[PDB]
RNA sequence: UGGUUCUAUUUUGUUGGUUUCUAGGACCAUCGUAAUGAUUAAUAGGGACGGUCGGGGGCAUCAGUAUUCAAUUGUCAGAGGUGAAAUUCUUGGAUUUAUUGAAGACUAACUACUGCGAAAGCAUUUGCCAAGGACGUUUUCAUUAAUCAAGAACGAAAGUUAGGGGAUCGAAGAUGAUCAGAUACCGUCGUAGUCUUAACCAUAAACUAUGCCGACUAGGGAUCGGGUGGUGUUUUUUUAAUGACCCACUCGGCACCUUACGAGAAAUCAAAGUCUUUGGGUUCUGGGGGGAGUAUGGUCGCAAGGCUGAAACUUAAAGGA
RNA sequence: GCCAGCAGCCGCGGUAAUUCCAGCUCCAAUAGCGUAUAUUAAAGUUGUUGCAGUUAAAAAGCUCGUAGUUGAACUUUGGGCCCGGUUGGCCGGUCGGAUUUCCAACGGGGCCUUUCCUUCUGGCUAACCUUGAGUCCUUGUGGCUCUUGGCGAACCAGGA
């Protein structure tokens, strides 16, 4: 006789006891108050605009050093104020100073990658053009 | 025991096992035609008092009550039913 | 309570069987029980089972085989229609071919192949294997 | 298991199968009838009228011997009482109980034990409403019941 | 079969209104028609009954005994205390002894792989008070039951509120010791609290860190509670009677051993088994580590505090065997 | 020479660096490559199908409960006759498909065995229990032309 009503009409006690139960599991948490819209960046979404300020450098967490690249930004819509980080060489460079940026995720949902630290996004273009051209140079910048 | 009848074991088994469950619930107490000495008379008597009872009317007593079974007086015939 | 009887006997009868009793005593008697085994019994998976009356609620001696592998009452007692029995069997009947499933209609206190001679159903009480 | 705490006792009559007769006793059935109706005015409870009866006389249970259950026989007769004698030791009880309650409001055990019992009332209360032996409504009153019974 | 009651197509011009003709409603009695009509009674439940069982509860009595203290009673140097010490008591003759007393505190050994309770938790004795489990049951009612957001009892101790109690221990506070320091460990005293009445709080490693219902798999030998049988062991009294006992059996426990056919990350597990051959019933919970069960709001409390419960930021490990 | 610098993460670099700067050399995509962001699969790390909750992060302190959710079985089974579809064999019957006997599978309508088919007024009959006549041909339950008593659910259409 296991923690559970079981016979017939135990409609009632049971469309209750999984709708309390679900809370803690995490997910269905994001989903009702949903965070999604008023908590983090993108809100709703995937990608965005935003506009660049410094260009920071954040070392490592450690079993690792690593002096690596990122950029704060702006954005054009909370205005949060982030950071992010860039791929391939320097990659840095191409990111010159107030230029326009388009951001999305880092594919990781929150959360926070690999041996960066409050670190959670990637440059994917500039200007609007790709980073991927303006490392493997099938465009270049304005 | 891989295997046993169990109807009708032995008589043995009831006589000592638990009154509700010789299968079939049967008492153990039993009623107890007394002649005190003086009259001859017969009262019907239970083996499990609860009550002494008097003896007809003489005013004679008879049989204690305890934990079970009375214990009857001295005098008593005391044949079982 | 107790509170529900037919299990309770049931059960005792998935212990006796396991450890090889070749029979079984199970105490509250019912119809329903009496009609439970005279399925059983026509599907070669018990014998003889020898009613016993105490004027009472009751007492049944099952005499063994020891073919019985499994009789679980299931238990709320669910609806059923038809034509859904063709989910239970595989969910829980080890093949198909075999093995009964068993339910409570109207004729009956039968099974489902039977059931499809008859073409009727409604609530599915225990199952045999 | 006794509803009220942990124990769980077992221990009745193992009425006797014979329906009919004791045949060894072979008195009559109006006999004892007179007799319980003989007993009663006198001041009776009918829990007690079978052990008076079994201890004494031919009796072995009513019930054999007629065809009612004592009660039935005083109900036909009109000595039902105004109660269901079960209930009339329970309230009882309560007086027996809250009085002692009241030398020594320094006692918890008593306390408890008293609600427990206000409850074993209301329970059976709520069956002898249900089933027609209670006027409808009857409801138990903690403090009504010493010119009740004296 | 009346009656009753509704009508309102149809013809004695017809258009409308009495109201008689025929036809459809519907009903309470009524002679007649019927195998006249009510599922088992789940090894599901609830109940009654019967012997019972239990350190389950409360209210009262009852006894042990130590400790402390004080009297009485004696003798006469240190006693205490320790790893070793010193503080401490010592003609105001302690420490010891004798016996009686007083007080509040607890319930030794028995006492265990054992008892019962929903858990917390419960052991001197007896009397009321009502409760309850397990069996037994040719009693009963007949699907009433399983788990449960909401809601509502209980909840170790600590702690609080006001009275009572204030032996013993004994945070706090004071101390003497040890120690580079020692606000700690060691020693002696010590309010508060431990105890109880009445009211709060609701937390715990509240621990099997294992939700309950069920149903099925594989062997054992113990034990508590019942019950059944054996011209069974003693009791001896004359034979029985019971009773203890032995054994046989069982149902319900509280566990244990042994296997591993299975499961697992493993350690190990008769359940953590019947799960990629993936599904018997349903309630809670978690989704990297921290930040933090904090800040906030909302709420229960007198307060201590509880329940609810973020995010920014930070980080490549933290962890299990 | 732990400084420049690279490195999504593990990590190189503290005097011979297979990672940095650069030469040659090779590898991958190739009129197209990279780069950052968001989303997807990967994700059985949101899960109903398919998770985990003995200690990894998780069984509420324990029980009662109004909803929610599940809920033992039992109320025509069997047999009897039909008749036909269209897959599959056995003839291809023939200048690569047409169908019959032989004949397996398999559905499906009848009807009958005590057998509701909401059921009455017509019209409706559509079928044979009919049979007024009979016989092409294998010495006949193989083949369908015809009105008369009598089939109602092949169905119109008003109601109860």
């Amino acid at each position: 006789g296991k923690g559970k009503p079981r016979g017939l009409n135990s409609a009632r006690k049971l469309r209750v006891h999984r709708r309390n139960n679900r809370w803690a599991e995490n997910n269905y948490k994001k989903r009702l108050l949903g965070t999604a819209f008023k908590s983090s960046p993108f809100g709703g979404s995937s990608h965005a605009k935003g506009i660049v300020l410094e260009k920071l450098g954040i070392e490592s967490k450690q079993p690792n050093s690593a002096i690596r690249k990122c950029v704060r930004v702006q954005l054009i819509k909370n205005g949060k104020k982030v950071t992010a980080f860039v791929p391939n060489a320097g990659c840095l460079n191409f990111v010159d100073e107030n230029d326009e940026v388009l951001l999305a995720g880092f594919g990781r949902k929150g959360k926070a990658k690999g041996d960066i630290p409050g670190v959670r996004f990637k440059v994917v273009k500039v200007s609007g053009v790709s980073l991927l051209a303006l490392w493997k140079e099938k465009k270049e910048k304005p | 025991v891989l295997v046993q009848d169990l109807l009708h074991p032995t008589a043995a088994s009831e006589a000592r096992k638990h009154k509700l469950k010789t299968l079939v619930q049967g008492p153990r107490s039993y009623f107890l035609d007394v002649k005190c000495p003086g009259c001859l008379n017969i009262t019907t008597v239970f083996s499990h008092a609860q009550t002494a009872v008097t003896c007809e009317s003489c005013s004679t007593i008879l049989c204690t009550p305890t934990g079970g079974k009375a214990k009857l007086s001295e005098g008593t015939s005391f044949r079982r039913k | 309570t107790r509170s529900s009887v037919l299990a309770d006997a049931l059960n005792a009868i998935n212990n006796a069987e396991k450890t090889g009793k070749r029979q079984v005593l199970i105490r509250p008697s019912s119809k329903v029980i009496i009609k439970f085994l005279q399925v059983m019994q026509k599907h070669g998976y018990i014998g003889e089972f020898e009613y016993i009356d105490d004027h009472r609620s009751g007492k049944i001696v099952v005499q063994l085989n020891g073919r019985l592998n499994k009789c679980g009452v299931i238990s709320p007692r669910f609806n059923v229609k038809i034509g859904d029995i063709e989910k239970w069997t595989a969910n829980l009947l080890p093949a198909r071919q075999f093995g009964y499933v068993i339910l409570t209609t109207s004729a009956g206190i039968m099974d489902h192949e039977e059931a499809r001679r008859k073409h009727v159903s409604g609530k599915i009480l225990g199952f045999v294997y | 298991g006794r509803m009220h705490s942990a124990g769980k006792g077992i221990s009745s009559s193992a009425i006797p199968y014979s329906r009919n007769a004791p045949a060894w006793f072979k008195l009559s059935s109006e006999s004892v009838i007179e007799q319980i109706v003989k007993y009663a005015r006198k001041g009776l409870t009918p829990s007690q009228i079978g052990v008076l009866l079994r201890d004494a006389h031919g009796v072995t249970q009513a019930r054999v011997i007629t065809g009612n259950k004592i009660m039935r026989i005083l109900k036909s007769n009109g000595l039902a009482p105004e109660i269901p004698e079960d209930l009339y030791y329970l309230i009882k009880k309560a007086v027996s109980v809250r009085k002692h309650l009241e030398r020594n409001r320094k006692d918890k055990d008593a306390k408890f034990r008293l609600i427990l019992i206000e409850s074993r009332i209301h329970r059976l209360a709520r069956y002898y409403r249900t089933v027609a032996v209670l006027p409808p409504n009857w409801k138990y009153e903690s403090a009504t019941a010493s010119a009740l019974v004296n």
